[PDB]
């Protein structure tokens, strides 16, 4: 009802080309934070298992995985609608989440025990 | 929509009422108006389970995998002075660890005598 | 050596107290648990602590017992009285000073 | 065992699990009144003995073919006192004050103890030393001086 | 107040093996054999159990303390009337203590031979919730010495983990202390004006 | 001993002179004839299965191997079943009925009644504050 | 209103605090020697409720207080553990530190937020900052993060990390302590230095760290695999007083507990303003004078400036007959050459 | 161990936000987005506009520093993933009949 | 305080000034230092202490010591109940109140009861001893208050009977009472602005409580120098 | 406060030699010890009046009650 001035509606929107078919077009749950930067990689080591140790501008990156919940809202033609594209709600499939970690570095115990 | 023992709702996300004291094969919510007209899950059951480790006894104390309880021989100290005995001339004699009075008084760092059961103090 | 005796900046010192340093600092950090949390009363954003403490009690308000005496509607009889309040919004201990 | 306790419809959920948690812990299968565990301690003096950590005499007396029933010496002289007469109640209690200075290695002498449990067994009742006890005297200064 | 060097060699390579003493004691108590090392995955778990419960760990101090008290009898049978450095008609710390004067034979041992285990009210040394006893060890550890067993005499000095331990069989010694003060203060004045 | 009149002492005994011809299992048989046996004693798991219709409570039991419990604490299966059928029911159906009783009264406290305080003991509400300080030599 | 609060010791409130004992919050800063005047500010009470349970549970030496609290230095008598003091190290926090940049670090690593995540249980690890619940990891996560903020706090990273900060990672076990990584910078804890030994800085440990940390003592004992920390000096860990024992770990320790109570209740120097004072008893020692067996931290608190004491040639003989029980025998013409004189 | 992006978009069109379990909303509207606007992440809006319930709902504003969660599309003959990103509404759901607040006098 | 040990001479103090007391009159005197709970940590102590206070309490418990950031000390004790009904505890000025939990948690963040509900069940619905005991404390509330379905409702009856115990001015409504009773008493660590973040820590004072009434979390001891400051 | 007049074990008068340390090291500049030998030091059973003094009655003179400042 936009109580507050400064809430403008959304008039042009962009078209959202899913399927959904009956070849076959699945709808992920791939995740991403914001820290690195968006349109910079297009290099992306991940798997099923955590085989994902990354480093992209020296940073302990890593895919940190768990399987074991949330919503699609499309537009239909160019209000925003918050339509559900589903068979009859939608559930959700891989987790493709880009995480950062961070590591010591090697612990030296060679050197301060003293004789 | 219901998880364990609880039955729920669709809109309004409340605990409805226990499907026994309702009417005929009809339950709802208090918020909005649940739809189950039908009382599609008007069977129900659930598991319980006690907690097996709230009966302790001494057959327990022997279903378990250590040493629960002494047996009568599993207590042989070793605590060897070599002090004379006067009431069965027992040598050995153990030792206990305390300091009892107030710090103007001695080592209260008591003796046991080992063979006739006789008791002693260690005064000063 | 392993360690040293004083005799001579002990009489360095009873005579000639330190100008710019406080000598032996291991005793003004013995009583820093006291020092400090007096200090931390006064000291600390927003105006320290009891300029925090006064803005966790700030309204203590009644109302009077006459009726406005509007015309006879809805808030002229069912209606005591207006609103007072009495507040506390800065406090400061000022110094030990001394006059007659 | 299994037993399904059905109950009714107005009747709410009840949590189940507790109450057998209760109940099993308060049923007695096999308990001779007033007794709780026996035990055989260390052999002491090459006395073989038992020691029971409850007082019933009258249930003891019908175990007669392990127990000699003329040798049993308990702690509780008010038990004692209404079995055994008086006089076993006054050699009880020179034995059970003896039972605490010989612990600690204090050997107060048996003419100590004799008085003074011949002053507690004198109206064949066990008499304390209290304000109960003292209500029977005669000289009335030492009854107001006592509190 | 010095012997000769010979009872450190008397004790040293049983006091070595002494954590092998305490870890003896941790193995009849866990109901393993065949002396198996200290960093068992699954000797821990077993006195990771033995840790919750109070009865139980309570047997651990009772057979360990019994076991590693034979120590001290393979030290005091043997050094104190014999490897001391003066003898006796001219020892005067065992003059005093070998004749009722003042002291006995534990206080000659202490200072010479060793402290020993150093017990509270009947036990050990407690626990944290952790499974260590002081912050210097590891946990759960299995040894005579973060069980609080004291190698060091008072002639020569005692480490800073063994002294915290005895400080332990100070602070619950002395409050038996503030604890009795007119225990039988009413009885004696029960029995006199009965008795009177 | 002394005062006090123990009619009802704390912690009693009794010492019980076995005789000579008894051997040590004739007598260690006899101190498991005795003794009370709680039926906490012999039982590992409850199984309690909950069903509605019509409210229905499956109740199960599991005892321990018949050749500990009947060697450990003398007693036969049987006796376990004259038990669980006079003794346990009862209780356990009183123990129903009562608890019943709980939710058929009040479903609940009033809120808003302050009740007397909480870390205070109703004998002065305190220790002391004027001795408890002094050291051994004051 | 305020000074009846230091005058009589008397908490009075018509509204109440949250404590539950109203009296003995003030006492007297006592002057019969520099000792027993220095430790009322070192000294702390336990409460004074728990002189009524006599279970000594609240009165028992405890490993926890490892570096915190003094094992010796307590009266006997009746508050005997009631009234420890603390050590020569334990310094405490007083303002509290920055948290508007450590949640941004903990979502740099691997901690998942509150509201996004909707988990619980003890299977989990819940991390927490001054009583804020924000996130959920697994154990293993926890247990590298444990390690992780460690090496990010003693170097030089952000200013938002403080140096007082108590990273209380609690490891998971069997029906034990709940499990959880629990952070506290805030007012009024208890604070010791520790050498930390990768990367060898001085660090800061709290009390709820140091139950699960493996701290040596001296450098001859660390071992492997065990060892984070060691201690500066194994001195860090007594009180001031009772560190001036000369040879403390020789002497059996219900004698230095006694040495920290009639080292107190001596005469010795009050002070030197005593021209411009006024008190009810002034107790003075005449000729002071240093000791020669004594510590190295005797001078750095500057025990020179109040000597408590003198050196008087003992001989260790039983000669005369008038001594026994703890009874000595002077020398005549040292006290009339003066000795140990005092007004 | 690879999977490409087709692309990258940012444009308000999806919303993407969590829930409790068990919620099957009658589906016969539309929902608004609106959006105040300060040139970084935007506080976004649920709309929830059918007969029986008239709700709403917020995005959050503490850790939008390291969280853009995603909507991503499959194709099995490119093998990538992509983009439809949407700051998590943190919502909540009640009905019209739950407004009725009552006297807070006694008169 | 920016002072010399030589201009201590100069207004006639010991060069090693102390400092840190009060005169009082010419007595020197000071604020002992007391140990008391760590703030802010929810304890899970055991007490059987908690059996004076009635019939069907237990002995467990959890208990937090939520001290303001100016300092000031308030402790939220938070009970177990053989009834399944946990009853918050708190004081306000001399005296003690009982409230149910849920009441609390329905005023916290404008949550349905399948909000609450989930809200608990993280995971874990296997364990029986979590999915059971869960039950009573949600199925007696719906039968104690059925007429308080939403927190605008429900802050209708909590700040209705503390309202003259809290001496509020009567231009607050029953709901602005009730408000400041969420403001001034539970876990005032943050007070206002964190009426989210309020709620998530009683999800963690209960499931840490489930978690001791089963023993998977030992109790643990106040004295051990480790919960207190 | 002032040095003692007289050794109170042995007896000899030691009013006498409390003043030779700074030009031990300032005139002499040594070491402590080769300080510490020298001067007529002879008896450990009265050398301690050397190390042991304390000379307290310097902190005392700041404190006069009879002058200006």
């Amino acid at each position: 009802f936009s109580i507050p001035d400064g809430f403008k509606k959304c008039k042009h929107l962009k078209n959202f080309p899913l399927n959904g078919d009956n070849k076959q077009q699945q709808v992920w749950l791939i995740k991403f934070p914001s820290n690195v930067d968006i349109s910079k990689l297009k290099s992306l080591p991940v798997d099923f298992e955590s085989s994902t140790t990354m480093t992209i501008d020296k940073h302990d990156y890593k895919i940190m995985d768990d399987t074991d919940n949330m919503t699609l809202l499309v537009p239909s033609e160019s209000k925003e609608s918050l339509k559900i594209a589903s068979t009859a709600p939608l559930q959700f499939d891989k987790v493709f989440s880009v995480s950062e970690t961070a590591k010591i570095p090697a612990i030296d115990y060679s050197k301060v025990r003293v004789p | 929509s219901v998880v364990g023992s609880l039955i729920f709702c669709l809109d309004c996300g409340d605990l409805l009422e226990n499907p026994n004291a309702v009417l005929g094969s009809n339950v709802e919510c208090s918020q909005c108006k649940a739809i189950y007209p039908k009382s599609q899950f008007s069977n129900l059951k659930v598991v319980t389970t006690t907690a097996d480790d709230a009966f302790p006894s001494s057959l327990r104390a022997k279903k378990s995998v250590v040493k629960t309880s002494l047996k009568k021989n599993e207590l042989k100290d070793g605590a060897t002075i070599k002090e004379k005995c006067p009431q069965c001339g027992n040598e050995e004699m153990n030792y206990h660890t305390l300091q009892l009075r107030s710090a103007d008084e001695g080592a209260t760092v008591f003796y046991t005598c080992t063979s006739c059961g006789y008791k002693f103090r260690t005064n000063n | 050596r392993t360690a040293d005796f004083r005799t001579l900046e002990r009489e360095s010192r009873f005579i000639n107290p330190p100008k710019d340093k406080s000598a032996f600092p291991l005793l003004q950090e013995a009583v820093q648990p006291h020092i400090g949390s007096f200090n931390a009363l006064t000291e600390g954003p927003d105006g320290g602590l009891l300029n925090l403490g006064v803005k966790d009690i700030g309204e203590k308000v009644i109302f009077d017992g006459k009726p406005l005496n509007s015309e006879d509607e809805i808030s002229n009889s069912g209606y005591l009285g207006n609103k007072l309040s009495v507040s506390v919004e800065q406090v400061s201990i000022a110094k030990p000073m001394s006059n007659d | 065992c299994e037993f399904k306790l059905e109950l009714a419809a107005d009747t709410e959920k009840l949590l189940m699990v507790n109450i057998v948690e209760e109940i099993c812990r308060k049923s007695i299968i096999r308990q001779i009144p007033h007794i709780d565990r026996c035990v055989h301690p260390e052999p002491e003096n090459g006395k073989r003995v038992l020691v029971t950590e409850g007082v019933n005499f009258q249930a003891m007396w019908d175990q007669e073919a392990f127990i000699d029933v003329d040798g049993i010496t308990s702690n509780d002289v008010a038990a004692v006192l209404k079995t055994y007469g008086v006089e076993a109640a006054r050699n009880t209690i020179v034995n059970e004050i003896n039972n605490v200075f010989s612990r600690y290695a204090i050997s107060v002498s048996f003419r100590h103890l004799d008085l003074i449990a011949d002053m507690m067994t004198r109206q064949g009742t066990y008499l304390a030393f209290n304000r109960q006890g003292m209500e029977t005297s005669t000289s009335s200064f030492m009854k107001m001086s006592y509190e | 107040l010095r012997l000769t060097a010979e009872g450190n060699k008397w004790r040293t390579d049983i006091l070595k093996t002494s954590v092998d003493t305490g870890r003896e004691a941790a193995a009849e108590v866990t109901n393993l054999d065949k002396d198996t090392p200290a960093d068992d995955p699954e000797l821990l778990k077993r006195l990771q159990e033995i840790l919750r419960d109070n009865n139980k760990s309570g047997i651990l101090d009772a057979v360990t303390s019994s076991k590693v008290n034979a120590i001290t009898s393979q030290v005091v049978s043997k050094c104190v009337p014999d490897g001391t450095m003066k003898k006796f008609p001219c020892n005067s710390m065992q003059a005093m203590a070998l004749s009722g004067a003042k002291g006995s034979n534990v206080n000659v041992s202490q200072i010479m031979c060793l402290l020993g285990q150093q017990a509270l009210e009947g036990r050990r040394v407690p626990v944290m919730v952790s499974g260590k006893t002081l912050p210097s060890f590891k946990p759960y550890e299995t040894d005579a010495m973060a069980g609080g067993y004291v190698k060091g005499r008072f002639y020569s000095g005692i480490k800073p983990q063994e002294y915290y331990f005895h400080c332990m069989a100070g602070r619950e010694g002395l409050i038996d202390t503030a604890v009795k003060t007119s225990r039988s203060g009413y009885l004696q004045r029960c029995l006199t004006k009965q008795l009177e | 001993i002394v005062m006090t009149a123990s009619a009802a002492i704390k912690t009693p005994q009794m010492t019980l002179p076995i005789w000579n011809d008894v051997s040590d299992e004739q007598a260690d048989t006899f101190c498991k004839s005795i003794s009370k046996v709680l039926l906490s004693e012999v039982i590992d798991k409850v199984i309690v299965t909950e069903t509605t219709g019509a409210r229905s409570y499956v109740i199960h039991m599991r005892f321990f191997d018949n050749n500990e419990y009947s060697e450990e604490y003398d007693v036969s299966k049987e006796e376990l079943q004259n038990v669980i059928s006079n003794q346990f029911i009862h209780l356990l159906e009183a123990a129903i009925v009562k608890e019943i009783k709980k939710q058929k009264r009040t479903t609940g406290p009033d809120i808003g009644v302050a009740v007397p305080r909480l870390q205070t003991d109703v004998a002065n509400s305190s220790s002391n504050s004027k001795r408890l300080e002094e050291d051994n030599d004051e | 209103k305020m000074q009846y609060f230091l005058s009589t010791g008397n908490l009075v409130s018509q509204s109440g605090l949250d404590l539950q004992q109203v009296s003995g919050y003030t006492v007297v800063a006592e002057k019969i020697n520099f000792y027993r005047f220095i430790s009322h500010f070192r000294m702390v009470h336990r409460g004074s409720f728990f002189a009524q349970l006599k279970t000594t549970t609240v009165r028992k030496l405890l490993p926890e207080s490892w570096g915190f609290l003094c094992p010796v230095h307590t009266p006997d008598g009746s508050p005997c553990g009631l009234l420890n003091h603390f050590a020569h190290k334990c310094r405490i926090s007083t303002q509290q530190s920055d948290v508007s940049r450590i949640p941004s670090i903990l979502y740099s690593l691997g901690v998942a937020p509150a509201s996004h995540t909707f988990a619980a249980g003890p299977s989990l690890c819940c991390v927490q900052i001054d009583g804020k619940i924000i996130g959920w990891v697994s154990h293993e996560q926890g247990k590298i993060i444990a390690d992780t903020l460690r090496y990010w706090k003693v170097e030089g990273k952000t200013p938002g990390l403080p140096i007082d900060l108590e990273i209380g990672y609690v490891p998971p076990s069997t029906r034990g302590q709940y499990p959880g990584l629990y952070l506290f910078g805030g007012h009024s804890r208890m604070l010791r230095p520790v050498r930390y030994l990768p990367l060898d800085k001085e660090d800061i440990v709290g009390p709820f760290e140091q139950v699960y940390m493996n701290i040596a003592v001296t450098p001859q004992e660390i071992q492997n695999n065990v060892h984070t920390h060691v201690e500066f000096t194994p001195t860090n860990i007594l009180s001031i007083l009772a560190n001036l024992t000369p040879f403390s770990d020789f002497n059996q320790s219900p004698r230095n507990m006694y040495q920290c109570q009639m080292g107190k209740q001596t005469m010795g120097t009050p002070g030197v303003a005593l021209c411009h004072r006024s008190d009810n008893k002034l107790y003075r020692l005449q000729t002071g004078q240093t000791p020669i067996v004594k510590a190295n931290l005797y001078d750095d608190y500057g025990m020179d400036n109040f000597p408590n004491g003198f050196n008087a040639v003992v001989a260790v003989i039983s000669y005369t007959g008038y001594d026994m029980d703890d009874a000595m025998i002077i020398n005549k013409s040292a006290d009339e050459r003066g000795f140990g004189y005092g007004t | 161990s690879e999977i490409e992006i087709e692309s990258v978009q940012d444009q308000p069109s999806v919303a993407v936000g969590s829930f409790f379990k068990g919620f099957r909303a009658p589906s016969d509207t539309t929902f608004d987005l609106y959006k105040k606007k300060k040139s970084e992440k935007d506080e976004f809006v649920l709309h929830g506009e059918n007969e029986r319930l008239e709700y709403e709902g917020y995005t959050d504003s503490s850790s939008q520093a390291s969280n853009q969660y995603v909507v991503g599309l499959f194709n099995p003959e490119k093998k990538s993933i992509q983009l439809y990103k949407a700051p998590v509404l943190v919502s909540k759901v009640v009905s019209k009949s739950s407004k009725n607040l009552r006297g807070p006098k006694i008169k | 305080n920016k002072m010399s040990p030589y201009e201590l001479v100069q207004h006639k103090e010991e060069s090693d000034e102390i400092g840190g007391y009060f005169i009082v009159n010419g007595i020197e005197k000071l604020i002992r230092m007391l140990i008391v709970q760590r703030r802010n940590h929810p304890m899970a102590i055991i007490r059987p202490s908690f059996a004076n206070r009635g019939a069907s309490y237990s002995h467990y418990g959890i208990q937090i010591r939520s001290v303001r950031p100016d300092q000031t000390s308030q402790t939220n004790v938070l009970h177990y109940l053989n009834d399944g009904q946990v009853t918050f505890r708190f004081s306000w000025r001399k005296n003690e109140y009982l409230v149910p939990v849920v009441m609390i948690l329905k005023a916290l963040c404008h949550t349905s009861d399948r909000e609450i509900f989930d809200g608990i069940i993280g995971n874990d619905v296997k364990d029986s001893f979590l999915t059971d005991r869960l039950e009573l404390l949600l199925r007696g509330f719906k039968k104690r208050y059925p007429h308080l379905q939403n927190r605008t409702q429900v802050l209708q009856y909590l700040g209705d009977k503390f309202r003259v115990v809290f001496q509020a001015s009567p231009d607050q409504s029953d709901l602005e009472v009730g408000q400041e009773v969420l403001d001034r008493i539970v876990l005032v660590h943050l007070g206002k602005d964190g009426s989210q973040d309020k709620f998530r820590m009683l999800l963690f004072m209960i499931r840490k409580l489930y978690s001791l009434v089963a023993g998977e979390c030992s109790p643990d001891n106040p004295d051990a120098t480790q919960h207190q400051e | 406060m002032i040095v003692p007049v007289r050794c109170f074990s042995c007896g000899k008068v030691v009013g006498d030699k409390w003043e030779s340390y700074l030009n031990l090291l300032q005139e002499d500049e040594l070491d402590e010890g080769t300080a510490l030998s020298r001067l007529g030091l002879k008896r450990y059973c009265c050398r301690r009046m050397i190390l042991t003094h304390v000379d307290l009655i310097e902190k005392f003179l700041r404190y006069n009650p009879l002058e200006k400042r």
